[PDB]
């Protein structure tokens, strides 16, 4: 059914400052192919 | 740095406060529009040279701290 | 002049030690070769 | 460097970064900007129309030795 012809409607900002967005996102992942992950900083527990 | 840009040269103690180191420019801005409202302080135009500024962008921090190093 | 009598090497770990690093070096410069020219990745 | 011939540079250039945009958002700017924000309605802010700054500097309290 005609949407205009509803009160259906979203506002033009709306549907381009979330359809680029979730480019950019996808982009800086595809350029992933490694991930170094280092362990953070463990208590003491030093046997002296 | 922010000396040579807006032209106007450090004010120490009261006394001096002298209109010879006001920056003569023509408009300050504070914006806060665009995502996300956050804002950030604007300014021109200086009469004085040698003092260029960027602002980066981008979404999740990961994209600002890279396009800063590219 | 060279001949059979000379003369052994008086400790090996030095040659050992060496083919080490040259190793453990490489390593790194290898695993980040996939990040060079237009199509590499980060 | 221009007009002032080849020479070893250091960057007094400032780039400083939003976190909202995307990268294309970014842009130059014809003049300075500031990391930090107005004095907000602390208070009572930009932009005086026609502006003439001042670098203050030492406190600004009431009168302390
Ligand atoms: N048009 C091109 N086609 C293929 N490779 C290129 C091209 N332009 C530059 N490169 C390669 O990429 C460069 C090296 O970049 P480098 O600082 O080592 O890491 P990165 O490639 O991530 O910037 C070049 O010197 C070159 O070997």
């Amino acid at each position: 059914v005609d949407e205009i012809h509803a009160g259906v409607l979203e506002p033009t900002i709306s549907k381009v400052k979330s359809l680029k967005s979730a480019l950019e996102a996808c982009v800086a992942i595809l350029r992933i192919d490694t991930m170094i992950t280092v362990d953070p900083e463990p208590p003491k527990e030093d046997p002296h | 740095h922010i000396a040579i840009s807006t032209n106007g040269r450090i004010v120490p103690r009261f006394q001096d406060l002298s209109k010879d180191k006001l920056g003569t420019c023509s408009r300050i801005y504070e914006q806060e529009f665009g995502t996300t409202k956050d804002r950030m302080l604007i300014i021109e135009q200086s009469k004085e040279t040698k003092t260029v500024t960027c602002f980066v962008r981008g979404s999740n921090k990961m994209i600002v701290d890279e396009a800063e190093r590219a | 002049i060279i001949v059979k009598d000379q003369g052994n090497k008086k400790r090996q770990h030095g040659l050992e030690a060496k083919k080490s690093h040259i190793l453990a070096a490489r390593s790194v410069a290898s695993i980040i070769k996939t990040s060079l020219g237009p199509r590499g990745l980060d | 460097m221009d007009k002032d011939r080849k020479d070893v540079d250091f960057d007094l250039i400032k780039m400083q970064g939003r976190v909202g945009g995307s990268i294309s958002d970014s842009k130059l700017i014809n003049g300075v900007i500031l990391d930090k924000d107005f004095s907000h309605p602390q208070m009572p802010k930009e932009g005086s129309d026609g502006v003439k700054l001042a670098i203050l500097t030492c406190p600004f309290e009431p009168p302390k030795p």
